């Protein structure tokens, strides 16, 4: 099974406080593994997992090391920012930053990230060859030319061949404890009518892992894609994501209306 | 493991 | 610059009268982050309720799960007020079995 490993930096101003509020997040394959917040009362990297509260303090604290450099980094960040853009001191701010890797089936590297947006905007980020930068704006050129020049990208090049794919695959080696499980959809259809002409189908789908489905109705196999509601794929609160999609219908035809269901965790689509 | 940022933007 | 939320509110199981269950309010689309999540039944305030990250998604808006534990009933109206600098005034967005 193909594998991710995620960070999810966000600083933030607001004003009245010389002080941004940093979090950090991880996540193994689309589960949630650390966390930091800034703006704690005692701002310490923690177990999210129950998979992880097996590290032990000398790793608690490597970490927390890091946070509280990086935590640096973007409060320096966020002000040269601000100068490239001519924003006046005075409102509130966002920089983002996301990093990570990914790995195919045989457990080996497919693709890094690391990237940057400002705003809420794409503001830099870096190449699928991991030696040459995007820059998406001009103030985004400065940045740029300025990390070309301090060899800034081999350093994450580093970060993403070596120490992100080492330290993912004992993630995956203690990481079944959910990792490694695909929680199949658990499908069935509602009713809900009343009103000549209405009856109003729904095909829900529950339980599943990952959240990549596609329920799809159908008459006959010409696909029912017209006024189909669907609704984004939302999390339970456990480690599952849930769907529907409902499609109107001329009540008593409920027979050859037909919705399938995908998924990777299921042994062929579950025709209902 | 977290990333550790080099140089400022 | 801010992105409107995208609000939904649902259970985590199916619904049933009398059975314990837990219900969800998941915001989505937002920007700036600073956001205000209110659970609430029959017009007041749920007490205990328990946010997830403040994490964000490919698109760069950021996405939040609140959630709370309640016993389903016919006799009573749950929903969640949303409030986040996007819009004049909240949201409330309300619980139907259905869907």
């Amino acid at each position: 099974g193909p594998h991710s490993m995620r960070y999810f930096e966000t600083a933030v101003s607001r004003p009245g406080l010389e002080e941004p509020r940093y979090i950090s997040v991880g996540y193994v394959d689309n589960k949630e593994f650390v966390r930091f917040d800034s703006d704690a009362e005692n701002p310490r990297y923690e177990p999210r997992a129950p998979w992880m509260e097996q590290e032990g303090p000398e790793y608690w604290e490597r970490e927390t090391q890091k946070a509280k450099g990086q935590e640096q980094w973007f409060r320096v960040s966020l002000r040269n920012l601000l100068g490239y853009y001519n924003q006046s001191a005075g409102g509130s701010h966002t920089l983002q930053q996301m990093s990570g890797c990914d790995l195919g089936s045989d457990w080996r590297l497919l693709r890094g990230y690391l990237q940057f947006a400002y705003e809420g905007r794409d503001y830099i980020a870096l190449n699928e060859d991991l030696k040459t930068w995007t820059a998406a704006d001009m103030a985004a050129q400065i940045t740029r030319r300025k990390w070309e020049q301090s060899g800034a990208a081999e350093h994450y090049k580093a970060y993403l061949e070596g120490e992100c794919v080492e330290w993912l695959h004992r993630y995956l080696k203690n990481g079944n404890a959910t990792l490694l499980r695909t929680d199949s959809p658990k499908a069935h259809v509602t009713h809900h009518p009343r009103s000549k002409g209405e009856v109003t189908l729904r095909c829900w789908a529950l339980g599943f892992y990952p959240a990549d489905i596609t329920l799809t109705w159908q008459l006959n196999g010409e696909e029912l894609t017209q006024d189909m509601e669907l609704v984004e794929t939302r999390p339970a609160g456990d480690g599952t994501f849930q769907k529907w999609a409902s499609v109107v219908v001329p009540l008593g035809k409920e027979q050859n209306y037909t919705c399938r269901v995908y998924h990777e965790g299921l042994p062929e689509p579950l025709t209902l | 493991a977290s990333n550790e940022n080099m140089e400022t933007m | 610059i801010q992105k409107t939320p995208q609000i939904q509110v649902y259970s985590r199981h199916p619904p049933e009268n009398g059975k314990p269950n837990i219900l969800n309010c998941y915001v989505t689309q937002f920007h700036p982050p600073h956001i205000e999540i209110q659970m609430l039944k029959n017009g007041k305030k749920i007490p205990k309720v328990e946010m997830s990250d403040m994490s964000f998604s490919k698109d760069w808006s950021f996405y939040i799960l609140a959630h709370t534990e309640f016993t389903p009933t016919e006799t009573d109206t749950y929903a969640c007020r949303v409030k986040h600098d996007s819009m004049a005034e909240p949201k409330t967005v309300y619980w139907d079995r259905d869907m």
